[PDB]
């Protein structure tokens, strides 16, 4: 615009400017970056544009600007920094790379000069004074940090050569000269009257911009009010200085006001502002200064703004003179301005009195002013129904906002009748009839003004039809065109709400058909950036839903128009249909923005459908035909292929979801469902093979399309493509009613699926699925580089044609990923069908479903296959759909799915899966096919699957505790203990088929680990499902151990899946058999230790190089490797088998090796440290934390010894804690007894149930908790295989290896091992003592960030709290832990009320309390406990 | 590479061996260290001393971030506990030895931290016998002697005479009260 045009002429620029954006501002930050390094008037004026400009990269240079010795460039910076900080936070924002050395010049500028109370008020610093009558010190530098200059007058050339010269005489603190320099400018100034004119003006604009963003003081305000009473008049702008800081400092305002007077119709400014409006309308008088009476009238807003000052304007009656300026000021660009100035001031000011401005039928001037600008347009554009300038505009837009407000307000509900009976009408009909000069918020002013007088006195709506104005409003918001703009769009149907309310306005509003006019803007461009979401954060299509909800609102006003509305939606629809079905559109992301218009249809269609919830307009519109051109508008067929996943997709979705959730209507549904019948009948030619060797029938469709740049664009370039991104967008809205939880609507949901049209849909559905996994995986195969076909001619036949590798797979892409997400849909909504069929129709959607398990399960491609690999991989796609589908999250099965998929087929298919994978069709046995060299590359993967799923399938635990159960009772009745016993005994054929292979490159311990899972859960429920074969598990946990350990020699990961094996083995077995177990677990581990301690005999005779490879041998021998696993399984059987296998581990004397083999190390570790290449041995964790189990188990026995010592074993009696009484109540006998064998079993918690009330107790804790309350309560136990442990030789030992590995920081985890190991050693003074006499303080404290964990620091406290602690530092310390104990109620997690009486104090209580104590050390904390309880 | 016990976590652990064992505040109130024991010791001097002067004041570069908070938290507890006089008395006597050797050392932003963090551990001890030694020491009349002992000039000097007021007001407070 001409703003451009001004650009283009500057691009003399200095006269141009001086007669007045990115590369101008670029030009000017260019001189601005070159003047601070004929210059200084093009910087000025570069400025005082600028500061016009602001107004409606510099920052660093104008900074440096401030260094200047002529103040007009430091004012005129300041007058823009003015600008920046009233308009913006740009500089308070900015960091302080700048703003603080910004910041810090203006305050050097703002400072005070000691005011009136030195000589130095701004009155006398504007009056000339002769120079005499200032204090002497003015023209003086005093500047410390020491200088001092009585007079500049005898060096007074060159004040800027002054400063470089006193940088060179004295050492000034660096970075900080400004201050030194705006002193001794200041001093040259004062001499003379322009200069400390100019320093007072650049101070005052210093001072305001610091109060935008220590300077104030109380004479501040009585020296501005003082220099605004100075009557030279040759210094307005002074004045304008000063009222703009008094501005700045409203934002001490009781004290503005009692020093500038405005309390009073007499006082200096009131009389000021009188005299300024009086000057301006007459024109004898000559016009006080326009940047003066602008800072007036900017003071008096802000000052409105505030309480005390609207008050203050209030008391003077500034509201007759700004009436007066309303009234009489003329037509100039400038005197607009003032208007508006004093029509937003009457604004504030009557927010909180009207008395006055009625008085002064304030109301009828501003009319009166409306109609003098409307007829100075009238000039301009006289057209009304039978560019404005900006100022004008603006005066218009603030005066109608006052009127509105005026009309919403009580002191004119007496009298605004008599508003539409004036002339006010006759120009907004003015307003309204030239949206196009008068700006489109003007004309929205205009109507809001109306529609706001309509609905407070609707009676004279009379009145405004008899006159034509609503009749104008119709014209200007139906036939003309509407301006397009979000908030004219938000309020056409509040004002039609108006325009109807008088039964005649309907007649009026119903005559020229109004819909099909006002929905239009959903289907123009002209719109759209209308509807386009603002700031990015509202919604999508946040204005036709606005909009649409307005709309609603009306017709719910006025329910005469539903019948209309719902015929205009049902005609947007269909014209959508129609943009969409004709070839000559093209979807842009002819070019039409389709998407766009169908998402703003959808939300405005939902605002409407779904804003009462009261189903009268979702009635209606099904009733009126809508849901077919709804539903028609997924299988659009130039829709782009991206449709389906987009917003204005799962907008339809919406809708649809909303119409069947609000009517419950099947209607949408069986559209949908006829719909999509409709589409998959015209790809059958998708599920016919080339029946040659031949490819993807997707890309021999796109092949043969000649050579069309883009065929994917062309429904008939592309039919299947495009039918198959129809079906997708169906797909996703059967997805989107799904994902309902309504009972009722998942019932008409499943009756719609289980219908004839239902079922034939799906079985198209389920052929359509195994189409595009075959379509994928070819052309998956064929944008593989050339490695997975074998050389063959397979799809090439048809790439030949397509086309320089890329250049044909971007060509296929389209088509893999239109396949994939496609599949990925069909997969959602069979799972969700499943979801809704479980929870007579559901029986045959879910027969169907197992029928596309069995057909996917069964599915042989054809004979002219390059490779299996096309097999393998649609099989694990098949596994991975099924697994969703007979099984939830949670991985509780569906009866009805597993029922169906065991009669129907699938399961001897999913088991001939496994069969064909590894004999390859019976090309190898099954028992070689794992081990076979040429098996084929994804036979892993599959397995991987397979056996994920069959973990699932065998599982008694989920399959006989599914909640998914069918009920009890023609039909066979399913049992899932028939159904174990025949998945069971298939899957242990076939894990016998891989128990002892060895595994597979990649996916081989995902095999292993789930095959372990399936023989524990076989294991496991034989015992549970032969109690409604068993020789064959019983050779089999015999002569596993082998296979066990080979996982363990190649897999070591599976070595906790092998634990729970070896367990469910022996809880089949006897003790005979778990001696044998760890007897032969403890000979591997045995001769596995002895021959690393035969690897590590020092290197006397050097013939290996006893430096590396001896560190490392140690390190990575096999045996290093087997220790690993063979020790950590034996601590996991430990861990369960606490006892037995404790015993064995005494017995067999391994702990000596172990002990011996940690001894043996610290050399080679320790050489290893010296040879700078530590690399610790992976097997010691094993060791440490077995032994640290061990000698946990052994204290443990024996004190469950002694605590047996003093029990009788026949009804031990149980108590639980009253707290409130303190008592030890007893549990009934059969609940004593209960709690008493589960303990004696070991087991961590037992279930009773007491007046029906459950309660369990924790062992852990020892604490009853009521399962319905959460209540935790204490109790007790009413008190009345021998673990030798660890000898003292090797508990020495162990703790110098745990220095040494100290020393060696060996790794994290090891340190954290050994460390908790010498945590339960050292519990005993001696070994503490003897820990730290070996220096290892030292070696903790050395330690490194690299060789640390999450509980380095807690424990290495605790173990110097074992070292500080001897016997009578502890016996100190625990006597004052029991008596704090007894002496404060302490609360617990057992709901010992905080600071109880009772149960806080009782002894029998407290021992628990202090059992930490007691475990630190019993002895001591019985004598304690003895000689302070 | 970093050290895995930093000084503050020594510092906390130290706090905690203080706050339950009565002998360990003893030891380390009477402990001192030796000359030439480590790069940072110039002189024969108490580790009181050292955690006053070197590891409680803020200084700009970091060796461990929190020593400060844990320094106090250490001297807290060394207070705290009772253990009668043996480790308060050291305690007092070293935080008003360690106050008038930053009064008497030379005008630096080194003396302004540290006597914000004296008046900061004075502070934090004071939330009764500690306050009967710091009353019979005189300390009182230490701090107000602050400003004799600052260049009233300084940028500093208003956030250091801030400190010095903060434990004089609880003081005079919990006397004339």
């Amino acid at each position: 615009a001409d703003c451009r045009a001004l650009i283009d002429k500057l691009k003399d620029e200095q006269l141009l400017l001086e007669l007045q954006w990115v590369d101008l501002l670029d030009r000017f930050d260019g001189i601005l970056a070159d003047a601070g390094q004929q210059l200084k008037m093009l910087l000025l004026a570069v400025l005082n544009f600028t500061a016009l400009l602001i107004e409606y990269s510099s920052i660093e240079h104008l900074t440096t600007l401030l260094a200047s010795s002529d103040m007009q460039v430091v004012l005129a910076v300041l007058n823009l920094l003015y600008v920046f900080s009233k308009r913006s936070n740009y500089i308070t924002r900015l960091g302080s790379d700048k703003r603080t050395p910004l910041l810090t010049r203006l305050q050097h500028l703002a400072e005070s000069w000691g005011g009136k109370e030195n000589g130095f008020g701004l009155a006398e610093c504007c009056r000339d004074l002769h120079m005499m009558k200032y204090p002497p010190s003015a023209t003086t530098l005093h500047f410390e940090f020491y200088i001092h200059i009585e007079q500049l007058d005898k060096i007074s050339e060159s004040p800027s050569e002054i400063m470089e010269s006193l940088t060179k005489m004295y050492s000034i603190p660096k970075d900080k000269q400004m201050l030194l320099f705006t002193h001794i400018r200041l001093a040259h100034g004062f001499s003379n009257h322009r200069k400390r004119l100019q320093a007072v003006q650049a101070r005052l604009h210093a001072i305001s911009i610091l109060v935008y963003s220590s300077i104030l003081y109380n004479g501040l305000i009585e020296e501005l009010v003082d220099v605004l009473q100075i009557t030279d008049k040759q210094l307005m702008e002074i004045k304008a200085a000063s009222l703009r800081t008094l501005t700045s400092i409203v934002h001490k305002l009781s004290s503005i006001i009692d020093c500038t007077g405005t309390a009073s119709y007499h006082g200096f400014l009131p009389v000021l502002v009188r005299n300024c409006i009086q000057a301006m309308i007459d024109p004898s008088m000559d016009p006080y200064p326009h940047q003066f009476a602008t800072a007036l009238f900017s003071f008096l807003y802000h000052l409105a703004s505030y309480d005390a000052g609207g008050e203050a304007l209030v008391s003077c009656g500034m509201m007759e003179a700004l009436l007066k300026v309303i009234k009489f000021l003329g037509d100039e660009q400038d005197q607009i301005t003032f208007v508006t100035r004093a029509v937003r001031v009457v604004d504030l000011i009557t927010n909180l009195d009207m008395a006055a401005f009625q008085s002064h039928s304030g109301l009828s001037i501003f009319i009166y002013r409306l109609e003098h600008e409307v007829d100075l347009c009238r000039k301009e554009c006289p057209f009304v129904i039978k560019q404005c300038i900006p100022q004008r505009a603006a005066l218009l837009k603030s005066m109608l906002n006052f009127l509105k407000k005026a009309i919403q307000d009580p002191a004119f509900s007496d009298g605004i009748r008599h508003v539409m009976d004036g002339s006010l009408p006759t120009s907004l009909k003015h307003i309204i009839s030239n949206a196009e000069y008068y700006g489109p918020s003007l004309f929205l002013l205009a109507t809001e003004v109306v529609t706001v007088f309509v609905f407070q006195e609707p009676s004279l709506l009379s009145s405004l039809q008899d006159n034509g104005l609503t009749d104008v409003m119709l014209h200007a918001l139906l036939i003309k065109d509407v301006p397009a703009t979000r908030e004219v769009l938000g309020s056409l149907p509040n004002v039609f709400s108006a325009l109807c309310l008088n039964a005649r306005g309907l007649q009026s509003f119903v005559q020229c058909q109004p819909f099909e006019r006002l929905f239009k803007v959903l289907l123009s461009p002209d719109y759209l950036p209308a509807m386009r979401r603002r700031r990015s954060s509202d919604p999508l299509g946040d204005t036709a839903s606005n909009l649409g909800s307005a709309v609603d609102e009306l017709m719910r006003h006025q329910p005469t128009l539903k019948t209309d509305a719902t015929t205009a939606i049902i005609k947007l629809l269909e014209e959508i249909c129609n943009l969409g079905r004709d070839p000559k559109y093209i979807c842009q992301k002819i070019p039409i923005p389709l998407m766009d218009y169908i998402l703003n249809v959808m939300k405005f269609v939902e605002s409407i459908l779904s804003n009462n919830t009261t189903d009268d307009h979702c009635q209606e519109f099904v009733n009126q035909k809508g849901l077919l051109p709804l539903v028609t508008i997924l299988g659009l067929p130039n829709l782009p292929i991206d449709f389906p996943t987009s917003a204005a997709c799962q907008a339809v979705a919406g809708v649809c979801k909303s119409i069947l959730t609000l009517s419950h209507e099947p209607k949408v549904l069986q559209e949908g469902l006829l719909q999509l019948d409709s589409i998959l009948s015209s790809l059958e030619p998708l599920h016919r093979p080339i029946e040659s060797p031949g490819g993807s029938v997707l890309l021999r469709e796109l092949a043969c399309a000649g050579n069309v740049a883009d065929a994917t664009l062309s429904a008939q370039a592309t039919p299947l493509l495009h039918a198959l991104t129809a079906a997708h967008a169906y797909i996703m809205m059967f997805v989107h009613t799904c994902r309902v939880g309504q009972s009722e609507i998942r019932s008409i949901s499943v009756n719609q699926w289980g219908s004839q049209l239902g079922l034939s849909v799906l079985s198209k559905l389920s052929q359509l699925y195994c189409s595009l996994v075959w379509e994928s995986t070819v052309l998956l195969s064929l944008c593989t580089p050339n490695s997975l076909p074998s050389g063959c001619e397979f799809g090439q036949a048809d790439m030949q044609k397509l086309v320089a590798m890329a250049a044909r797979i971007k060509q296929i892409k389209p088509l893999l990923s239109a396949s994939s997400r496609l599949g990925r849909a069909l997969a959602e909504l069979f799972g969700l069908l499943v979801k809704l069929c479980v929870g007579p129709a559901a029986r045959s959607t879910a027969s169907a479903l197992t029928k596309l398990l069995t057909k996917g399960l069964s599915w042989q491609p054809p004979p002219y296959t390059p490779t299996p690999r096309f097999r393998l991989t649609f099989f694990i796609c098949s596994v991975g759909f099924t697994s969703p589908m007979l099984f939830d999250e949670r991985k509780y099965p569906y009866h009805l799915m597993l029922q169906k998929f065991l009669c129907s087929g699938g399961h001897n298919a999913l088991f001939e899966t496994f069969n064909w994978a590894l004999s390859m069709g019976g090309k190898v046995p099954v028992s070689e096919g794992l081990e076979h060299s040429d098996l084929p590359d994804g036979t892993g993967e599959f397995l991987d699957a397979w056996l994920m799923l069959v973990e699932k399938m065998v599982n008694p635990t989920t399959v006989l505790e599914s909640p998914h159960s069918l009920p009890a009772k023609n039909f066979p009745q399913f049992s899932a203990l028939r159904f174990l016993v025949v998945t069971q005994k298939a899957a242990f054929t076939c894990i016998k088929n891989l128990w002892n292979r060895k595994p597979l490159k990649v996916y081989g311990g995902r095999m292993a680990e789930s095959m372990l899972a399936i023989l524990c859960h076989i294991l496991r429920g034989e015992p549970v499902i032969r109690e409604r074969e068993q020789d064959e598990l019983h050779t089999f946990t015999d002569t596993m151990l082998p296979g066990c350990f080979h996982l363990l020699d190649e897999l070591p990961d599976t070595v906790y899946r092998v634990c729970d094996l070896i367990m469910t083995a022996i809880k089949r077995n006897g003790a005979d058999y778990r001696d044998m177990i760890l007897k032969q677990v403890v000979n591997q581990v045995w001769e596995a230790a002895d021959v690393l301690i035969k690897a590590a005999l020092p290197l006397t005779t050097s013939d290996t190089k006893t430096v590396s490879e001896w560190i490392s041998q140690m390190a990575t021998l096999p045996q290093a490797s087997n220790l690993a696993t063979r020790i950590l399984l034996l601590t996991l059987l430990f861990e369960e088998l606490k006892l037995p296998c404790a015993w064995v581990v005494e017995s067999s004397g391994i702990l000596n090796v172990l002990i011996k083999l940690l001894e043996v190390v610290q050399p080679c570790l320790q050489a290893a440290k010296e040879q700078k290449e530590v690399q610790t041995p992976k097997w010691i964790t094993p060791v440490l934390l077995l032994i640290d189990f061990y000698e946990k188990t052994a204290i443990s026995s024996k004190r469950r010894a002694q605590m047996t010592k003093y029990l009788q074993s026949n009804s031990n009696n149980w108590r639980w804690f009253d707290d409130r009484s303190g008592r030890w109540c007893s549990y009934s006998a059969s609940n004593n007894s209960t709690i008493d064998s589960a303990w004696k079993s070991g087991e961590t918690s037992v279930r009773f149930t007491a007046g029906r009330r459950r309660y369990t107790v924790q062992f852990t804790t020892m604490v009853q908790v009521n399962e319905e309350t959460g209540n935790r309560r204490p109790v007790m136990l009413t008190l009345l295989i021998l673990i030798q442990g660890l000898t003292e030789d090797m508990v020495t030992v162990l703790i110098r290896a745990c220095v040494s590995m100290l020393g060696v920081p060996v790794d994290p985890d090891t340190l954290h091992a050994t460390l908790r190991l010498c945590l339960r050693l050292t519990r005993d003074h001696k070994y503490a003592m003897m820990f730290a006499e070996l220096k290892s303080t030292r070696m903790i404290l050395n330690l490194t960030q690299s060789s640390g964990f999450n509980g380095f620091t807690p424990l290495v406290t605790l173990l110097l709290r074992h070292i500080i602690e001897d016997p009578c530092t502890l016996r100190h310390t625990m006597e004052k832990v029991v008596r704090s104990a007894a002496t404060s109620g302490a609360g617990s997690t057992t709901s010992g009320v905080v600071s109880g009486s009772l149960g806080s104090r009782e002894i029998n209580y407290i021992l628990r309390v202090l059992g930490p104590a007691a475990c630190r050390n019993p002895d001591i904390f019985t004598e304690v406990a003895n000689c302070c309880i | 590479s970093k050290p895995l016990m930093p000084t503050s976590t020594i510092l906390r652990l130290l706090a905690e061996l203080v706050r339950s064992y009565v002998g360990i505040a003893t030891l380390i109130a009477n402990y001192s260290y030796t000359v030439g024991q480590s790069e940072l010791i110039k002189e024969d001097c108490s580790v009181l001393a050292f955690v006053l002067d070197h590891l409680l004041p803020h200084t700009q570069n970091a060796e461990d971030k929190d020593t400060p908070a844990l320094a106090r938290l250490f001297l807290a507890s060394l207070a705290a506990a009772g253990s009668g006089t043996d480790a308060q008395v050291a305690l007092v006597n070293e935080v008003k030895a360690a106050l008038g050797r930053a009064l008497a050392m030379a005008e630096s932003t080194e003396k302004h931290a540290r006597l914000q963090a004296v008046m900061c551990i004075i502070s934090t001890i004071m939330e009764n016998n500690i306050i009967r030694l710091f009353l019979k020491k005189g300390l009182v009349n230490d701090l107000a002697r602050v400003p004799h002992s600052l260049d009233l000039s300084s940028p500093n000097m208003a956030n250091t005479v801030n400190a010095a007021l903060k434990p004089l007001e609880t003081l005079s407070r919990i006397v004339n009260q």
